[PDB]
């Protein structure tokens, strides 16, 4: 208990697993704007995707709300990992 | 009375020499002080939420906007004292913190453009005033032109402001194509039922919001805030936020907005987890602005949000302004000054700050526990009164994501403290020259508002009960 | 009361939507990238995004509709089971067992906490405090949610809590009276 | 004018003692000892025959922001006591000079900082027990944490940094959901108050939601098994006074907050949920006291001991019985006596001398320090539940009240008397006996100040142990208050 | 050309006081052992033994004590009892 | 009371002058006249805020 | 090494010698 439960598994839901989760997620969302040599073309193509993608989400969304929850879970998965 | 200041000022600056520039700003500082003191009494016009429309269905004057006006003047009195006063009398700090000739010109034209939004009823007044303040942020960014980073940032800010100005203009004319009207006063709550004004008013809101730093399009603003020098950036961070947000909070066009709710969730997420593994202080300090602009986008979804907004505004403005003024003072104690425009960058440079001017660390601590929301400080009642509006009105998943975002954002706030209260080998024992009395009194005043400002919470609410109800 | 779901219809609608989101994100990944890229590297150097969107869509809506149909009620637990299936699909990309178990448990808990607050990002209009009856009851009535009273009916206490612990339909005093 | 002239005199005297004496610690001891004199004179004028809140004062009202307010309309921050508050205040105030005593020669570098932070934490947890709003309870509930962060970070072991982080992190993260629940109360009732709040009834579906937000914060602060996680490291890497004020007063503050805040207006909720509390209480008594057996470090053992005793304590609170409430109070006060003495024995007499807290170095402390070994054994046996000490009165009435409400949970709750003895005597015989250790060179006997602290903290257990009736005059209202047996 | 100013004269930082002589011979083996034991969680990994203990103490034991606690709420009073009187309510 | 608001706002002014002396790495009583200056300034802000609250209460009384 | 729980602790240890457990009494 003092190793596998107290210091093992309660820290993975505690401060030792949250550090690794936030480390990975922050590394992903910082490297999201990494690749391009030019900041202007990257930001100018990033303004396009949103006003495209938000509009498509709202197209999906007024029809059925259940079929847009996994789309947002997957966008969070690709943005944060 | 900004108009008279600009008209008098640019004629006066055309005739002064370069060496006079500093003292000119001192004059303007005192000028704005006597626009607060000798002209405050106009609050007596605004009893019981009496609103005026001036220049013929063009500018709307209520007392919400009067408070925003007074807040913008107070923060300019601060920023103008930062440019117009010396830090020390060294041969160093004269070539590091030196105003240009035309700097105060663009400052007052910017405040003019930022006031003509919050006071605005029309859409072409909105568009002309956004264009005026957008030009002013273009030129305030590019005025320190002998810097590679500031010129690159001014170009980036030009193109990304041009897109989000043409998106606002497209939304205004899209609104006009379905209603022969310019006001949101025409809407009057019957029309929204029988008319699909969702996509229009939401696209208008978005094109206004992406200029703040809402999170799908947040990287370019963090780049501009890191590239600009240390004095330009405490102005261009604060002003478009409070101007554009107190426009959009005043006119309630995104209520039950699913898109604003997604973007508020996404803002609170990638602002708190964005600025975690970062080592530059303006970066770290600019993702604090992303989360605290996230807490506003919540209040856009609200009806009747004028308490939570204004209190958390003057909260964020004092806390903002104080934490930028503290790392101006830490520049004397660092062992390494690079980059003349931006002399402190890396957050490990303030490392031994408790052994050299320990009460600068007392100051830094008091302001940074207020960003977290610690209850003896003024930041907590701001987060509290946002929470009282969120839970009143049905936003239950928004509330727990707010809380998780506050907990994640406390980490890189406390990283400033972690670095500041540490051991340093070589401590200062005595300094010949000391810090400007009138300029360090401003930081002491900005702390005593944050510390002992929970006193007046009762008084303010009673005053809030009379002039807005 | 309720109405059962069409698992096949909602599943194939979500499959088409996930296919569309996969194509859009693959194109956005091409155009926001470096190196030698052409029209055919959309599904070659895709990073497997279309599998992410497709599997997450089909698994969440199939497990949500199936769990709602076998339980014959709609509440926050169906989002927990569906989010567990989504975490199973997202966690199989990392080909490890304790990873997979973590993705299932924590994604199911997060989606259950989502679906328990109403499963809505935005607000509900009739359920919030501001648009609901609040304060004290004006006269005696059925005390709805968000309302305060001074005294509650004891019959309601026996019906809601139980007939057991220290709790009775008659107070212990007048149950023991001399006549 | 009078009460302002007192402050203008006392701040001047403070400045002069600063200018002439470099330390303050004399003036801090003097001030906290005067606080004792003041609170016991308030105890003399205290009326026990009234359920009322006797000494009331409002701060930060509209009509008088700076000071006292006598108006027909009140929106400031209320303060006042009953018996139930006042007991803890007594247990608070006699602890405050002792921690100010407890580091009288340890801290050398920056004296005035450390003693100011320690006294300021003690004053905040004084005012925690005076409060009467939900918000004014909560403002001071969280005023401690910057002072605790700055105290644990600057001074401590080599691992000061992670411990100061965890005392901000977990404590904050539970207290935020506590704030959520406080907000939801304050927008339904439109009044945060410790006076009226038993009168209002909420819906069962609405009590069902509010109670989770307060209870998981009490799970964080009285560390129950899901988050009992910061407690050993924030002790094991604290300095001395931070560890004493933490384990003597902060845990009992959350034991107070489960009485003051939850049991009056969540009653009809609270009955539906006592088996969940009994799950978590039994499961934090069994599984933390079993994790004590495998420990290499020495302050960490007394930390997990504090977890096990608070796990016994809270199943008397939620017992719906007169016995359980009174037993939880006498456990809380007696553990607040006995436990900082144990943190002195590991931290003051044994870390100031050898500077290493690993258990494996320490053997045969009797033959060079007989009266320390005398202390170590009679403070060991006072911790277990060996009677005539007040710890057993708390444990016994808490186990009895927990046996009322559910007998089978009391059957496995009663084995805590065994499990609390195993690790404590397993530590005690390793410290007390054996040939004196080859690693430890012989050092000084226990000094007069340490023996002074110990003698006080042991007499004050023995008086409650021989006669627990000495403080029933405060509680006999508040033992009947929180009971809901229709 | 940008160096912090000449009027600093910064000096070294001591911690001050008395050099307390070493009352303890530290053991390398005991120190390495204890540093390995306190920081165990940064090298902890899931195996079958971890899975067994994490199943039984975090999932199976709370569920068992849960079932026992919810079944036995209002069963037993023993308060005033007699021969031939049942003590279970049910 | 009007007087306690004055004394406490002057105390806030004494706090600002103290903390502003002590950022400068000065002693506490470095320039003693500035305590009077800042105390009267922050007391004047207390005057203003108290009078505005007086008038707001008097407006609320006239609505009956 | 010799006991079963000592083998259960093996994949956790890193840069630690992993010596044979022997009783200090025997
Ligand atoms: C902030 C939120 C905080 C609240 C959660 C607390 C944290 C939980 C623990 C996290 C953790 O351990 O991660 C370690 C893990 C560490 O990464 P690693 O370095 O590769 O592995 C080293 C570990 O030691 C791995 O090696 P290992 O053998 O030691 O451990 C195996 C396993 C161990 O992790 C476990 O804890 C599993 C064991 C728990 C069993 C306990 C049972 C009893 C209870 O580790 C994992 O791989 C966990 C992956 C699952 C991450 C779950 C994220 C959930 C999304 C949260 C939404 C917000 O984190 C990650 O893998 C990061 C993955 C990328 C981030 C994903 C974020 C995307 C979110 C997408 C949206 C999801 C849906 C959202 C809801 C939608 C509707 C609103
Ligand atoms: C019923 C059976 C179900 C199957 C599960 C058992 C499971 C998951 C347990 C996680 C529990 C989650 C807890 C959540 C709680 C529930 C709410 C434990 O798998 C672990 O089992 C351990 C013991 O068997 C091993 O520990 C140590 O091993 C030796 C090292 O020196 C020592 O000799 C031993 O003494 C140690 O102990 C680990 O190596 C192994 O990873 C996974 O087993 C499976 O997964 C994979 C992934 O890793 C395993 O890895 C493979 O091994 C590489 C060569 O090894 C290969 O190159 C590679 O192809 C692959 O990576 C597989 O093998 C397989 O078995
Ligand atoms: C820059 C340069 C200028 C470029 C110009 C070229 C294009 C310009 C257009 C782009 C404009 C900018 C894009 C902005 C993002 C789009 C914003 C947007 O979706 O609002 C949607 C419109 O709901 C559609 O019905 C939207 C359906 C729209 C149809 C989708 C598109 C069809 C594609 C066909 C394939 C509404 O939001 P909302 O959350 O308040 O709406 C909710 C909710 O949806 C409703 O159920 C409620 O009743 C309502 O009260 C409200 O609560
Ligand atoms: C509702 C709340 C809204 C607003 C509240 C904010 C501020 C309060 C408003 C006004 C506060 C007015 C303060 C005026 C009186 C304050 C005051 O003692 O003088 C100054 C600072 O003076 C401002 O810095 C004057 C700067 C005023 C700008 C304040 C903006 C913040 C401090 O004296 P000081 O010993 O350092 O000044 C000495 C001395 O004057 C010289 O002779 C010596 O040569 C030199 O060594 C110097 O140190
Ligand atoms: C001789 C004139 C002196 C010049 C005064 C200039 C002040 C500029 C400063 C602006 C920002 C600072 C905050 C001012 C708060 C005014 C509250 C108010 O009253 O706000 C109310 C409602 O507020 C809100 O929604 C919430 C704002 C909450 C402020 C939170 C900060 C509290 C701590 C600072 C306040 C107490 C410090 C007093 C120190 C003795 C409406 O505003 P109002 O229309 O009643 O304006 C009053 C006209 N007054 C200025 C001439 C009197
Ligand atoms: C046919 C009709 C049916 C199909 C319609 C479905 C439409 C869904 C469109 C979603 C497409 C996915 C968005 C996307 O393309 O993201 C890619 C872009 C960059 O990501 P990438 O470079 O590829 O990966 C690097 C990882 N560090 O990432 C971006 O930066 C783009 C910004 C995000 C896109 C806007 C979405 C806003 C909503 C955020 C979700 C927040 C959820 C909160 C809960
Ligand atoms: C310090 C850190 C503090 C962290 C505190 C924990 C934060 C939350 C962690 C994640 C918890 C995930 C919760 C999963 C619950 C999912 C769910 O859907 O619950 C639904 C359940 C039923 O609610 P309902 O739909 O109204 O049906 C009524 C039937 N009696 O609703 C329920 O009955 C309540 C189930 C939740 C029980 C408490 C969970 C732990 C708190
Ligand atoms: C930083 C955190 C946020 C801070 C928020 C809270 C701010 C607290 C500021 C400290 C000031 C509070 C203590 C002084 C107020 C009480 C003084 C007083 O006069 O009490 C009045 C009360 C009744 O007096 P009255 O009704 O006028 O009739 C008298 C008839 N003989 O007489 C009495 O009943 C006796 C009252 C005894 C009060 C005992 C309080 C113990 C602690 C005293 C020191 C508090 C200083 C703490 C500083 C740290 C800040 C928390
Ligand atoms: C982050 C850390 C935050 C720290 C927070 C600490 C909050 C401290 C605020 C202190 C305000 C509370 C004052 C307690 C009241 C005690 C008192 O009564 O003082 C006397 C005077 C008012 O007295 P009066 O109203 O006439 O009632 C007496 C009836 N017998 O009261 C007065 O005249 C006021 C004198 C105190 C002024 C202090 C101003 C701040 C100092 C800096
Ligand atoms: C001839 C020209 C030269 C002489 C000038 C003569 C001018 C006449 C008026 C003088 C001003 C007196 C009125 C203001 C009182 C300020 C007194 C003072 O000097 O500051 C008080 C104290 C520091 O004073 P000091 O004893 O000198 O200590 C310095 C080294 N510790 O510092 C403090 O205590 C500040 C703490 C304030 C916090 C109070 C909060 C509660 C209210």
């Amino acid at each position: 208990i003092a190793h596998h439960v107290d210091k093992g598994s309660l820290y993975r839901l505690g401060p030792v697993g949250i550090n690794r989760l936030l480390n990975k997620a922050s590394y992903n969302v910082i490297n999201l704007s990494s690749n391009t040599r030019s900041s202007l073309s990257m930001n100018s193509m990033l303004i396009l995707i949103t006003i495209v993608s938000l509009l498509l989400l709202v197209l999906v969304m007024n029809v059925n709300f259940i079929i847009v929850i996994p789309v947002l879970i997957s966008i969070l998965y690709i943005l944060f990992s | 009375m900004l108009i008279l200041a600009i008209i008098s000022l640019i004629t006066f600056v055309s005739m002064s020499k370069l060496s006079d520039n500093r003292a000119i700003i001192r004059l303007i500082n005192i000028y704005l002080i006597l626009v607060l003191v000798l002209d405050s009494f106009l609050y007596l016009l605004f009893l019981n939420n009496q609103t005026y429309t001036v220049m013929g269905e063009l500018l709307i004057f209520n007392s919400f906007t009067f408070y925003i006006d007074m807040l913008i003047y107070f923060i300019m009195i601060v920023i103008s004292s930062l440019y117009g006063y010396n830090l020390y009398n060294n041969n160093l700090y004269k070539t590091l913190f030196e105003p240009k000739k035309e700097l105060i010109i663009l400052f007052l034209i910017n405040i003019l453009g930022a006031l003509l939004i919050v006071h605005s009823n029309d859409f072409i007044t909105l568009f002309v005033a956004i264009e005026l303040q957008s030009y002013s942020i273009y030129l305030i960014t590019a005025i320190y032109n002998s810097s590679y980073k500031a010129s690159k940032a001014s170009m980036l800010y030009f193109f990304m402001g041009g897109i989000l100005s043409i998106l606002i203009a497209y939304s205004i004319n899209t609104y006009y194509s379905v209603l022969n009207s310019y006001t949101l006063h025409s809407l009057d709550s019957l029309i929204i039922n029988t008319l699909d004004l969702n996509l229009i008013l939401i696209a208008l809101s978005l094109g206004l919001l992406f200029k703040i730093g809402i999170a799908p399009l947040h990287k370019w603003l963090i780049s501009i805030y890191e590239n600009t020098p240390i004095l330009i950036t405490i102005y261009i961070s604060l002003i478009p936020k409070i101007s554009i947000l107190s426009y959009l909070v005043l006119s309630n066009i995104s209520i039950n907005s699913l898109v604003i709710s997604i973007l508020a969730i996404l803002t609170l997420l990638v602002g708190s987890v964005g600025g975690l593994l970062q080592i530059k202080i303006k970066r770290l300090l600019a993702f604090s602005g992303l989360t605290n602009a996230g807490y506003m986008m919540l209040l856009l979804l609200l009806n009747n949000n004028e308490f939570s907004y204004l209190y958390y505004i003057t909260q964020y403005s004092i806390s903002h302004l104080a934490i930028f003024m503290i790392i101006i003072f830490s520049i004397y104690y660092i062992n390494y000054i690079n980059n003349q425009y931006n002399p402190i960058i890396y957050v490990n440079q303030l490392k031994g700050l408790i052994h050299d001017n320990a009460y600068l660390v007392l100051s830094m601590a008091i302001v940074v526990f207020s960003f977290i929301g610690i209850p003896p400080l003024l930041g907590f009642f701001g987060k509290l009164n946002i929470l009282m509006s969120i839970l009143n009105n049905g936003y239950y998943f928004i509330s727990i994501v707010l809380i998780v975002a506050s907990l994640i954002s406390a980490l890189y706030y406390l990283y400033l403290l972690n670095v500041s209260i540490q051991d340093k080998n070589n401590i200062l024992i005595n300094s010949n020259e000391t810090v400007s009395s009138v300029l360090s009194y401003i930081l002491s005043s900005l702390i005593i508002l944050i510390t002992f400002g929970f006193i007046y919470n009762s008084l303010i609410i009673d005053i809030f009960n009379v002039y807005f109800n | 009361h309720f109405h059962p779901y069409n698992t096949l219809g909602l599943a194939t609608q979500s499959a088409m939507v996930g296919l569309g989101a996969g194509v859009v994100a693959a194109a956005a990944r091409n155009s926001l990238a470096t190196g030698p890229r052409n029209i055919l590297t959309t599904f070659s150097k895709s990073g497997g995004v279309v599998t992410i969107f497709t599997g997450a869509s089909i698994a969440y809506v199939f497990t949500y509709c199936s769990a709602a149909n076998l339980r014959e009620r709609k509440d926050g637990w169906n989002h927990m089971w569906a989010g567990a299936a989504t975490g199973a699909v997202l966690g199989a990309r990392t080909k490890l067992v304790p990873a997979f178990i973590g993705w299932t448990v924590l994604c199911g808990a997060a989606c259950g906490l989502f679906g328990w607050t109403g499963a809505r990002f935005n607000a509900d209009r009739k359920a919030s405090l501001e648009q609901s009856p609040k304060g004290f009851v004006q006269e005696d009535a059925h005390q709805t949610f968000w309302e305060v009273v001074h005294r509650r009916p004891l019959s309601l206490t026996v019906e809601q809590l139980g007939e057991g612990r220290g709790i009775n339909a008659v107070p212990i005093a007048t149950a023991t009276e001399a006549p | 004018m009078f009460l302002t002239s007192i402050l203008l005199s006392s701040l001047y005297l403070f400045n002069r003692i600063l200018a002439w004496q470099g330390n303050v610690k004399h003036f801090y001891l003097f001030a906290s000892n005067l606080l004792l004199l003041f609170i016991v004179v308030l105890y003399i004028n205290f009326n026990t025959f009234s359920n009322s809140f006797q000494f009331n004062f409002e701060l930060f009202n509209s009509l008088n922001p700076f000071g006292l307010s006598n108006s027909d309309i009140s929106n400031g921050l209320l303060f006042g006591i009953d018996g139930l508050s006042l007991t803890f205040i007594l247990l608070t105030v006699l602890l405050i000079p002792l921690t100010l005593l407890g580091n009288w020669y340890n801290i050398n570098f920056n004296s005035n900082l450390y003693y100011t932070l320690v006294l300021a934490i003690g004053l905040v947890i004084l005012l925690n027990f005076w409060a009467l709003d939900y918000i004014s309870f909560y403002i001071l509930f969280e005023a401690t944490l910057p002072l605790l962060f700055i105290l644990i970070h600057i001074y401590g072991s080599s691992d000061s940094e992670r411990a100061s982080f965890y005392v901000l992190m977990f404590t904050l993260s539970g207290s935020l959901f506590m704030l959520l629940s406080i907000v939801v109360i304050s927008i339904v009732l439109n009044t945060t108050n410790f006076i009226n709040h038993n009168l209002f009834v909420l819906s069962l579906d609405l009590q069902t939601i509010i109670w989770l937000g307060l209870f998981i914060a009490i799970m964080v602060k009285t560390p129950l098994f899901p988050i009992h996680v910061w407690l050993p490291v924030v002790h094991s890497e604290s300095p001395l006074a931070g560890s004493m004020i933490l384990a003597g007063l902060i845990l009992k503050l959350a034991l107070y907050a489960i009485l003051r805040l939850l049991l009056p207006l969540l009653c009809e909720a609270q009955i539906l949920y006592t088996p969940m509390i009994y799950i978590i209480s039994l499961l934090t008594i069994i599984l933390t006291s079993l994790a004590t057996l495998r420990q290499i470090d020495l302050k960490v053992i007394i930390a997990y001991s504090s977890i096990s005793h608070m796990g016994i304590a809270i199943l008397g609170v939620c017992s719906n019985t007169s016995l359980g409430i009174y037993g939880s109070i006498v456990l809380g006060v007696a553990h607040g006596f006995v436990s900082p003495a144990l943190f002195l024995i590991v931290g003051g007499i044994l870390y100031d001398r050898y500077h290493i807290r690993i258990v494996n170095y320490y053997k045969g402390l009797t033959t060079y320090m007989p009266q320390l070994a005398t202390y170590i054994i009679i403070l060991s046996f006072a911790n277990i539940g060996t009677p005539l000490t007040g710890n057993f009165t708390g444990e016994f009435l808490s186990l009895q009240g927990g046996f009322i409400r559910n007998p089978i949970i009391g059957g496995i709750s009663c084995i805590s008397v065994l499990l609390a003895a195993i690790y404590q005597l397993k530590l005690t015989n390793k410290l007390t006996g054996g040939i004196s250790s080859i690693y430890m060179h012989r050092t000084n006997d226990v000094t007069i100040r340490e023996k002074f602290i110990m003698n006080i903290l042991i007499i004050s257990t023995l008086i409650i142990g021989i006669c627990p009736q000495i403080m029933y005059n405060l509680l006999y209202w508040t033992v009947n208050n929180y009971i809901y047996i229709i | 050309e940008l160096k912090p100013s000449s009027a600093i004269q910064r000096g070294p930082l001591n911690k001050g006081g008395w050099d307390a002589p070493h009352a303890l011979h530290n053991d390398g083996a005991i120190d390495r052992y204890a540093h390995w034991r306190t920081f165990y969680q940064e090298r902890f990994k899931y195996t079958r033994a971890t899975g067994k203990s994490t199943l039984i103490f975090l999932v199976a034991f709370p569920a068992l004590i849960g079932y026992v606690a919810y079944q036995s709420e209002g069963l037993f009073e023993f308060a005033g009892k007699r021969r031939g009187e049942s003590v279970t309510t049910r | 009371a009007l007087f306690t608001s004055l004394v406490g706002a002057s105390g806030l002014g004494f706090a600002t002058k103290f903390l502003s002396n002590k950022i400068r790495l000065k002693p506490a009583g470095y320039y003693p006249l500035g305590y009077v200056f800042s105390g009267v300034a922050w007391a004047g802000l207390g005057l203003v805020l108290h009078n505005v609250h007086q008038h707001s209460l008097e407006v609320l009384e006239k609505k009956k | 090494i010799r006991a079963s729980f000592d083998k259960a602790e093996e994949p956790m240890l890193g840069d630690y010698p992993d010596i044979d457990p022997f009783p200090a009494q025997l």
